[PDB]
């Protein structure tokens, strides 16, 4: 067991009740271009037509050979785009239950499988977009390999659903598809769960391992720095417990498994609530009729490190398995900086809120202040748990010293690692966005 | 209020026939209300606490020292002009100098009975024209270099500005405390960016100038009572001449026990003298997590090494190797500089290691320029502003460190 | 004159000698 | 003409080149040690520049520095035993800096970069040249530290001192050396306001 | 071995080279750019000085200083030329030995000896200590000392500057000007010492 | 190569030491008359007579002052070539002086010549003044002066710092013609001969024989000044030599 004393769990109001429910019906769905780390979308598709399930929609031109298939069968609706024409999202509307096919196999051959043949089944179903590499969270390149696997089984995530609710319903899934990534990886799976019982593998290469503490204990960022350290030479990957089902119900029925349970939750949503959804879901039609009335915020995964789901964006991410929703903060408060603050959360002791330790908080977006330099006083160490220093490597990306970073821990970073600085800044700093920019110079020039 | 604000808010946009004056409104309009703003990208939900608030504690911490230095200065003025003149020949002195007719005029009393509110009140009068001259000034240049910047102005000044009104003799020519916050702002903090952006301590730094410059306003036995006639050596200057038994308080004729300079019945500095009070306020803001406690502890640490082995090793020509460290503690601007002036987060050491290191260091210097030292009675200043210069140093060592560990894997 | 000689010869001697110096040890060890 | 003049704002040896520092931190308490300075460096830097662009068709590559240096420690000596025979008194206060000349790095610098590579003539208006650039800062410098640290110029009294009867209070920070990095740092960002093309880039 | 101690605390924090005598500020200005580079060049500075003091000591003492050779001639008029010489070959020399023989000394030291053939720094401590008229015990000491002194204080520059990343420097004092204010700061934190009589 | 390396470095070499060489041994005659002449206007100042002109300084230093040696020890003179001798260099010698104890050392010198320097104003034939060079340690440097003394060898005539290292604005007021001023006039020793000349903090009483101002905010620059007259008027100073002064001396 592993035990994280560093960090900070969100008291946000609104927890959801860990019970599955049938959620709404949704009507369309869409794949997010902007998702994917320099991804470079080839369109296959054009507004019209009509897709199969698990047909190809774009291909990415910086990472040959990796296939983004459509989760539902439709027809493309819109095609939505930004700024430079980055592509925001393919929309989907949902008709029909046409799909395409693959190969099946037995639970007991699925750990001799050949490593190709797996990689080309994942890759052909669009099942291998699931996997993020570590450093710079990049799809795999489809001819490479890793000795590390990552399972997230755990999720510290503020309002999160718990793992054990979905992996108990699966059970032969999550089995099944843990024996695929034994046969897929070089090396091992690292299963990172808290001491909750899971389903176990049979496999001598699939290893479980305890994280306990607060958030980011949860987080495939922490594990890795526990048990297989990345760099530029020992690139690992990472993929959620519910990928990992998806895994095992393709190759156990050869079809794509696009269902998902994600957690609806927040101050504003009147039920808190697991729900069953699809891939990629509208999360307009989602959140429909669940909401208290004012103007809100849907944001696609936690509140820490989320899309804000507006618009072109209104659909559930590829690697979010929950949905939040909060209030906007436009209040302005006369003297707001120096009241007492009874009902303000801070990782500080400033305000009067720290007393009450049962307290939750109906937290809003504002930022709680003006943007300004950094003043160090000390909140960063707070919530690191990682053996870095985290006051220096954030005045680096801040200063956009990129080979400093690399040297200070920046590869073994993702931009939900950093979600925590982000909150704790006096200084209003969105280090996500910084480390990004960083990363992107890191690869261009490599 | 709020209705006006942001009626003239189009004033001061880009467009506007106020767009020069966009620096100050903000500045005007921030600190009334918050700004009503929302996230824009990840971490949707920000924490409470913002740079207004850490330096609107910092500003409020000091408080206690403040009303009690005030009230110190005038005991001490009032007891040493009783103990010099007296009858038509105190009356006028009184006469002549503005701040003794100006208590007088408002209901005070210049008599050796005054109460707690004559001599707050003469405090008052020396110290209050010294801190609007520190504040208008050092905000005009703040003002002056975020207008041609074109930024908002960052906070921090209040407690600049506060912290240097309060680490001088309260006799401070104004116009000496108008060219020490001026240096002091913008040589060292200024020049660099503004807040956050610095690398040395800008009160001290402003302190030191006056200290270089103008030596004879801020040494010696005529600026640290503000009675005109009186020339009085301090504890630190007594204990230096004939060491513990010379600690004698003239103005009164009795000794200076340790309980007298523990609550703050000494003169210096105008927010220096009481230990207590500075404590009091320190620890609200160790508590918060404002203040760091690592570097108080280093601070502490090195005092109490150093002092100590002075005291091993001895010396039968120089009274200040037998000092100990409770009376180091206690006596100059240990006690201020320690919590409010070696705890400014821009100016320290970014690793935990090296605040440790850092606060050491303070602690070592501190001592030792009191004690080997001649020409200073106190080294506070300068063994914070030479800490500065090797705080980044002790933080390259420690990241070194942790690079050689990352590049082992960590032990794989 | 002979302060004038012995320093027209200690001058021209130290130099010599350094500069002997410097031509050997280039000889000696710079590789060719 | 343009390149008596060029080296005194166009190309500074010390607000550009960042050569001659240490000089100008010591000497410009005063504007008489200050000019006396200005007058020995530009004397040297312009006869090393002549005379070593004389022999520079003739000087071997191995003791290249060797020769440089006898050339220019030799008009150093030169000049320490004139100012010992006629200005003592400054002399005595310049202490070690006098020799110091022979490791400035104007006159070394001038001499390899454009010496060796030049006629004469040309030489030693470079070097009368690199010296007018010194002596405008080493001269603009001890303005303010003199007229500010003791109320004189050139031992003259411009401004009456309290301690002798007057209205001005000299200041302590003035006569020592950190005034003579922030003078410096100051002047540097005023030429550099007036010629944005030496602005180095970020 | 209490007087020997002293003077090597002396040069390094009462006399430091750089930030009480300011020698050699070219190179302290120029080259405090990275931590790892000024940290090469201390030491280059502290081999050189250590070398080239002791050496002039023993030159002054049997040749130049007066009635060495012969009574009454003075020769102390050639003390410029002599000692900028000396110098002028031992780091040459210097340079010829590390890159033969120690190619890994060459990278960490031979790469920043030509920079200070000729430095301030080194031809300032050999004329303090003339002087000051040390001995040859003494004349290694303050050597040494004056170099780690001089190491010490643009190894401080360069961590400052490193640190200075996040600064937000005005375009007019970008680079050189900056670098003046900041050595000119750092000249107020050594005056801490200065009243010392050690 | 090698032959044109050596030829030119040979040919360059001898040029320079003509010229250096040359410069140095002619110049040399002025250089030490001009640390001679530098000396010997402080001493005229403070003598009290009026000089201006190079000449007019060697002139009338030559006519009025006489150098003479005298023994600390004993407190006789001794023959010697006093215009030439250097005190500061005697003192630096172990053969010629004495390493001081730390009950001696009262102006914290650390050492003390054998035999020092003085130098007699005579008006035509008959000694009036004495000049009598003291030094002692400040708060920054070690400082020099010139005390005048009558013949009586008790009243001071006049006073002179002539190097110190002190701040300008506190401790460099040993330069301060007003403070200088306040030295004429005073006494020395006391009734019982023991030195006596106080520097007085505060500032003396304005009827005072031996009662001196301190230096206002420098405390420790005086303590070093009254270190320093307490040093040399005592035992290990000019005691002895003051003393025979005193009895009929000069
Ligand atoms: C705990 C704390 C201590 C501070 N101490 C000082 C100080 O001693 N002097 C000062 O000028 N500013 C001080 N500040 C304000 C500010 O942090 C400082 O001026 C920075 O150097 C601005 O870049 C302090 C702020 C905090 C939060
Ligand atoms: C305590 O926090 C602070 C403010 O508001 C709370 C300020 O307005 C300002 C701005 C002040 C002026 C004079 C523009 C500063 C500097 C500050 O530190
Ligand atoms: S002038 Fe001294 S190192 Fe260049």
């Amino acid at each position: 067991m592993i035990t994280i004393k560093k960090g900070l769990d969100l008291p946000i109001a609104g927890t959801p009740s860990q019970v599955i429910s049938d959620g709404k019906a949704i009507k369309k769905v869409a794949l997010l271009g902007e998702e994917y780390v320099g991804m470079r979308p080839t369109m296959h598709v054009r507004v019209g037509d009509e897709v199969k399930k698990a047909q190809i929609l774009f291909e990415d031109k910086k990472n040959p050979g990796v296939k983004f298939t459509s989760p539902v069968s439709g027809k493309v609706v819109e095609i939505n785009r930004g700024a430079k024409r980055v592509l925001q999202s393919v929309v989907i509307e949902v008709a029909g239950d046409d799909q395409v096919t693959f190969d099946k196999f037995e639970a007991n051959q699925l750990a001799s499988l050949n490593r190709d043949a797996i990689k080309t089944q994942l890759v052909e179903s669009g099942l291998w977009t699931a996997f993020r590499t570590r450093p710079f969270s990049k799809v795999p390149a489809i001819d490479s390999t890793s000795e590390a696997i990552f399972v997230t089984a755990m999720d510290t995530n503020p309002l999160a659903a718990e793992p054990t609710v979905v992996i108990n319903e699966q059970s032969e899934a999550f089995v099944a598809g843990l024996d695929v990534l034994s046969a897929l990886t070089t090396g091992k799976v690292y299963v990172c769960k808290k001491g909750t019982s899971l389903p176990r593998s049979q496999q001598p290469n699939v290893e479980e391992h305890v994280f306990d503490g607060p958030h980011p204990a949860g987080l495939a960022g922490t594990h890795m720095h526990f048990l297989y350290p990345v760099s530029a030479d020992h690139v690992a990957w990472s993929i959620n417990y519910q990928d990992v089902i998806a895994v095992g119900q393709l190759f156990l029925t050869g079809e794509l498994y696009t269902q998902r349970v994600v957690s609806l939750a927040g101050p504003v949503v009147n039920k808190p609530r697991l729900v069953r959804t699809v891939m990629g879901a509208s999360l307009e039609q989602l959140v429909d009729s669940e909401i208290m009335p004012g103007e809100v915020r849907i944001i696609s995964g936690s509140v820490l490190s989320g899309t804000k789901a507006t618009g072109p964006h209104a659909y559930l991410g590829r690697y979010h398995l929950q949905v939040s929703v909060l209030r906007e903060g436009r209040d302005k408060e006369l003297f707001g900086w120096a009241m007492p603050g009874k009902n303000k959360f801070s990782v500080t002791r400033s305000f009067l809120g720290h007393l009450f330790k049962g307290q939750v908080y109906n937290m809003t977006t504002t930022t709680n202040g003006s943007d300004r330099s950094m003043v160090p006083i000390g909140n960063y160490e707070k919530v690191m748990p990682l053996d870095m220093e985290p006051t220096l490597l954030l005045r680096d990306l801040c200063a956009g010293d990129s080979d400093s970073a690399v040297r200070l821990g920046a590869l073994e970073l993702d931009e939900e690692d950093l979600a925590l600085c982000t909150f704790v800044c006096p200084g209003k700093y969105e280090y996500g966005q910084l480390l990004r920019e960083c990363l992107d110079k890191i690869e261009k020039e490599g | 209020l709020k209705k006006f604000l942001e009626d003239i808010e189009h004033h001061f946009e880009p467009g506007g026939k106020h767009e020069k004056w966009f620096a100050l409104y903000e500045a005007a309009a921030t600190l009334f209300y918050t700004p009503g703003l929302v996230t824009k990208r990840s971490s949707h939900v920000r924490d409470s606490v913002d740079l207004k608030r850490i330096m609107i504690m910092v500003w409020l911490a000091v408080f206690p020292a403040m009303f009690w230095g005030m009230y110190n200065a005038g005991g001490q003025a009032i007891a040493a002009l009783n103990h010099l003149y007296s009858g038509d020949q105190l009356a006028a002195i009184v006469a002549g100098n503005w701040h003794y007719w100006l208590t007088e005029m408002l209901g005070g009393t210049m008599s050796s009975d005054a109460g707690w509110g004559s001599k707050m009140l003469l405090g008052a009068t020396y110290f209050l024209p010294i801190y609007a001259t520190v504040f208008i000034v050092g905000g005009f240049w703040e003002v002056l270099f975020c207008m041609v910047r074109k930024h908002e102005v960052n906070e921090g000044f209040f407690v600049t500005s506060i912290l240097f009104a309060l680490i001088v003799p309260p006799t401070l020519p104004l116009w000496q405390a108008a060219l020490g916050i001026t240096f002091g702002v913008v040589v060292a903090k200024e020049v660099f960016g503004g807040t956050g952006r610095n690398f040395l301590n800008p009160a001290l730094a402003g302190r030191a100038f006056l200290f270089f410059a103008y030596p004879a306003q801020i040494s010696g036995d005529l600026v640290w009572t503000a009675a005109d006639g009186y020339s009085g050596a301090t504890a630190l200057s007594q204990w230096a001449q004939g060491g513990a038994g010379a600690l004698i308080n003239n103005a009164t004729g009795q000794t200076i026990t340790w309980m007298d300079a523990f609550i703050g019945n000494i003169p210096g500095s105008i927010g220096e003298v009481s230990t207590l009070a500075l404590m009091i306020g320190a620890a609200f803001i160790v508590y918060m997590g404002i203040a760091s406690w690592r570097i108080i502890g280093g601070v502490m640490i090195g005092m109490i090494l150093l002092s100590t082995l002075f005291n091993v090793i001895g010396s039968d020509t120089n009274a200040m190797f037998n000092m100990p460290w409770h009376w180091h503690l206690v006596l100059g601007g240990f006690a201020f500089g320690m919590f409010f002036m070696a705890t400014d987060p821009v100016s320290a050491s970014f690793t935990n290691s090296g605040k440790w290191a850092y606060g050491i260091l303070i602690g070592v210097m501190c001592v030792l320029i009191r004690v080997v030292n001649p020409a200073y009675p106190e080294g506070m200043m300068l063994a914070i502003l030479f800490a500065n210069l090797f705080a980044p140093l002790f933080d390259h060592v420690v990241v070194e460190r942790n690079i050689k560990r990352r590049l082992a894997r960590y032990g794989k | 004159m002979s302060t004038i000689i012995f320093g027209v010869v200690m001058f021209t001697l130290i130099i010599l000698a350094l500069v002997l110096v410097i031509l050997f040890a280039k000889s000696k060890l710079v590789p060719t | 003409k343009k390149s008596v003049l060029a080296p005194v704002l166009d190309n500074n040896p010390i607000a550009l080149q960042v050569l001659g520092v240490c000089s100008a931190l010591a000497v410009t308490t005063k504007l008489e040690t200050a000019f006396v300075m200005t007058l020995a460096v530009m004397f040297v830097t312009a006869l090393s520049n002549f005379f070593v662009s004389l022999i520079r068709n003739h000087i071997p590559n191995s003791v290249r520095i060797i020769v440089q240096m006898a050339i220019i420690a030799s008009l150093v000596i030169v000049v320490d035993q004139i100012l010992k025979a006629y200005l003592y008194d400054i002399s005595k206060q310049l202490s070690v800096f006098v020799g110091l000349i022979i490791t400035n790095c104007i006159v070394m610098g001038r001499a390899e970069a454009f010496a060796m590579k030049s006629e004469p003539i040309p030489s030693f208006i470079d070097g009368i040249g690199n010296g007018l650039g010194y002596g405008f800062v080493l001269m603009t410098v001890g303005f303010f530290r003199e007229l500010l640290g003791s109320g004189k110029l050139f031992g003259l009294e411009v401004l009456p001192l309290i301690s002798n009867g007057g209205w001005y209070q000299p200041n302590g920070l003035m006569l020592l050396a950190p005034s003579a990095f922030f003078l410096i740092g100051f002047m540097i960002w005023a030429i550099r306001t007036f010629k944005p093309e030496q602005v180095e880039a970020k | 071995m209490e007087h020997y101690i002293s003077l090597l605390v002396k040069s390094i924090f009462i006399e430091n080279m750089a930030l009480s005598f300011f020698l050699g500020m070219c190179t302290f200005l120029a080259v405090s750019k990275k931590v790892k580079t000024s940290f090469g060049l201390g030491i280059a500075v502290i081999v050189v000085l250590t070398i080239s003091v002791p050496v002039n000591n023993l030159v002054y003492n049997l040749v130049l200083k007066p009635d060495a050779l012969v009574e009454g001639v003075d020769l102390s008029f050639l003390n410029f030329i002599t000692f900028i010489g000396v110098i002028a070959a031992l780091v040459q020399i210097l340079e010829m030995i590390l890159d033969r023989f120690f190619p890994p000394l060459y990278n960490a030291l031979g790469i920043f000896l030509p920079l200070i053939t000729v430095n301030c720094a080194i031809f300032g401590g050999v004329s303090f200590m003339v002087q000051r008229d040390y001995s040859f015990a003494e004349s290694v000491v303050y050597g040494f000392g004056s170099g780690v002194g001089w190491m010490l204080a643009i190894v401080a520059l360069a961590g400052i500057r490193e640190k200075m990343k996040y600064s937000d420097v005005p375009p007019g004092l970008r680079g050189l000007g900056i670098t003046f204010i900041t050595a000119g700061l750092m000249a107020l934190g050594f005056m801490s010492f200065s009243g010392v009589q050690l | 190569s090698i032959k044109k390396t050596l030829f030119v470095v040979i040919a360059l070499s001898l040029v320079c030491s003509i010229i250096v060489s040359a410069a140095a041994v002619g110049l040399r005659d002025k250089q030490k008359e001009n640390a001679a002449l530098d000396k010997q206007s402080k001493i005229l100042q403070v003598a009290g007579i009026e000089a201006k002109g190079s000449k007019q300084i060697v002139e009338l230093f030559n006519k009025s002052i006489e150098p003479r040696l005298v023994d600390f020890n004993t407190g006789d003179f001794v023959e010697g070539d006093a215009a030439n001798y250097d005190q500061r260099k005697a003192a630096k010698e172990a053969s010629e002086s004495i390493k001081l104890t730390a009950e001696q050392d009262k102006a914290k010198i650390q050492r003390r010549a054998n035999v020092g320097v003085v130098y007699l104003v005579k008006d035509g034939d008959k000694t009036s003044k004495v000049i009598l060079p003291v030094h002692g340690n400040g708060l920054w440097s070690m400082m020099y002066a010139f005390v005048a003394v009558e013949t009586d060898g008790n009243t001071v005539s006049g006073l002179t710092y002539y190097e110190q290292g002190e701040t300008p604005g506190l401790g460099g007021e040993v330069e301060n013609p007003a403070w200088r001023a306040q030295w004429v006039g005073k006494k020395l020793f006391d009734e019982n001969h023991k030195p006596a000349i106080k520097i007085v903090k505060g500032g003396a009483p304005q009827g005072s024989e031996h009662g001196v101002d301190g230096l206002s905010g420098a405390t420790l620059t005086s303590n070093g000044v009254q270190n320093t007259f307490d040093f040399w008027l005592g035992d290990m100073g000019f005691g002895p030599f003051l003393t025979k002064v005193r009895d009929g001396g000069l």
